[PDB]
């Protein structure tokens, strides 16, 4: 599983990955501030985002406002956005410029899984059962919770159950 | 054939002890962002779904904790649902985890 999996199919690096390596970029994180960027860890470009950082701390959450209406007020982000932008993160994942980035590692899962297949059941359980039976079954089982899980897409179909027997008992 | 039609793709995996996400919200920045427009340049990401996009209006009394959680402002903020501490088993029927 790659880095950037974990934002095309979000849900598949939630639910299976075992080490979490969270990508910080932001002010603050890593013990990196505005004050020692340069001697902190670029030495010394041709582009305005080379050893430079993307979210800014101006302040705290705040809120003012004196207008006439009480609903509509004003608002103060915490962690304030001095250029609201969107593709500094990515561009520097292709490493074209330098610049402050940390990576950090926390330990969820271990204890390495067991993976069955429910094709390989398909084929070797209808040998010795009526494969209409087998096959009906089997699709109730995909239907645990409700939802088919053949129907929701194909980049993000991941569902968690709650010891589910595997296999159902068939008809005789 | 019938078997293949069906079930080609299927999988289920099988933890030892149960385990949850523990974080609340996460902090990963590797893809880029909508912005404002409703037709963004690059083409529409997975993570968008779980997107804290900043706010204008809202009341004086406002706080982060009512929906956002820990997350911090701009980050991504998941639900309680995919963290269950009984989820057991995982069944998925895709085909974009092969070699």
């Amino acid at each position: 599983i790659s880095v950037l999996d974990v934002c095309s199919r979000p849900e598949m690096v939630l639910l299976l990955n075992k080490t979490y390596y969270t990508f910080s970029l932001w002010e603050g994180d890593c013990n990196i501030t505005r004050y020692n960027v340069n001697e902190t860890e670029c030495k010394d470009n041709d582009h305005p985002y080379s050893c430079r950082l993307w979210r800014y701390r101006e302040g705290k959450e705040e809120v003012k406002c004196l207008t006439s209406d009480h609903t509509r007020c004003l608002y103060y982000p915490e962690y304030s956005n001095p250029e609201a932008l969107f593709d500094f993160g990515f561009l520097s994942y292709m490493r074209n410029f330098p610049g402050p980035q940390c990576i950090e590692s926390t330990s969820i899962r271990q204890q390495d899984y067991e993976v069955y297949s429910i094709y390989q059941e398909c084929k070797l359980a209808s040998k010795t059962y009526g494969i209409d039976s087998v096959l009906f079954s089997l699709k109730n089982f995909l239907n645990y919770t409700g939802k088919p899980v053949n129907e929701m897409p194909n980049a993000r179909a991941f569902v968690g159950l709650i010891d589910p027997k595997f296999p159902p008992t068939y008809p005789n | 054939r019938k078997c293949y039609q069906e079930f080609a793709h299927c999988y289920l995996v099988k933890y030892k002890t149960p385990q949850p996400w523990p974080n609340e919200g996460l902090i990963a920045d590797q893809c880029p962002l909508p912005g404002l427009a409703d037709v963004s340049f690059y083409p529409y990401q997975a993570i968008w779904d779980y997107y804290a996009k900043i706010e204008n209006i809202r009341p004086a009394n406002w706080t982060s904790s009512k929906l956002y959680g820990k997350a911090r402002m701009g980050s991504y903020y998941i639900p309680k649902r995919l963290r269950n501490i009984n989820n057991t088993h995982i069944l998925f029927c895709s085909d974009v985890l092969y070699s």
